[PDB]
């Protein structure tokens, strides 16, 4: 989503530039039916994006819950 | 709220009983009815009809008394917060207990 937000910003810049060149007569929606840049829209993620994202996301469970499920397994599987 | 009384109530001197029209009846001496009498006569005499009586005496508004921010300062000592440190402590947990 971050890497594709980057492409969104890039296309926003392109459409703003075109609007500046012309009489600012079209929005992004009209731009996408009048004009198309398929290859430009092909988002390709570079792992820099991964190294950005990994700093921001929390684990889905705390140690408190995980120890609980570990004990559950120990009871049922440890024998 | 504290301000709207300026335009409507007008300290009972700035918009109501503003002057010349305060006493148009004569010196009442037949009976002691003084204030209620004049109020009744004023209500009765206000039989005129008008429509779209717009006015913009305000700075940039229609039919209102703009609040003086200096007077708005008088409202800070009345309104109240909701106070709890328990909530502050409790928010430690929902986001990975700020530990995991």
């Amino acid at each position: 989503l971050n890497a594709m937000s980057r492409i969104a910003r890039m296309v926003e810049k392109k459409v703003s530039q075109h609007n500046e060149l012309t009489g600012e007569n079209i929005s992004t929606r009209r731009w996408f039916d009048k004009i198309a840049t398929k290859e430009d829209t092909k988002v390709v993620v570079k792992m820099e994006d991964f190294l950005k994202a990994q700093e921001q996301l929390t684990p889905s469970v705390s140690r408190a819950e995980l120890n609980h499920y570990e004990a559950v397994r120990a009871n049922f599987e440890g024998a | 709220l504290k301000s709207v009384h300026r335009w409507l109530s007008a300290a009972d001197q700035s918009e109501v009983v503003p002057g010349n029209d305060n006493i148009e009846y004569f010196s009442i001496n037949e009976h002691g009815r003084r204030e209620e009498n004049r109020l009744r006569l004023k209500t009765l005499l206000q039989q005129d009809v008008v429509h779209e009586t717009k006015t913009s005496t305000s700075a940039a508004s229609e039919l209102t008394a703009v609040v003086t921010i200096n007077d708005l300062l008088e409202a800070c000592q009345e309104t109240k917060p909701s106070i709890s440190t328990s909530e502050l402590v409790k928010l430690r947990g929902i986001y990975d207990r700020f530990q995991k």
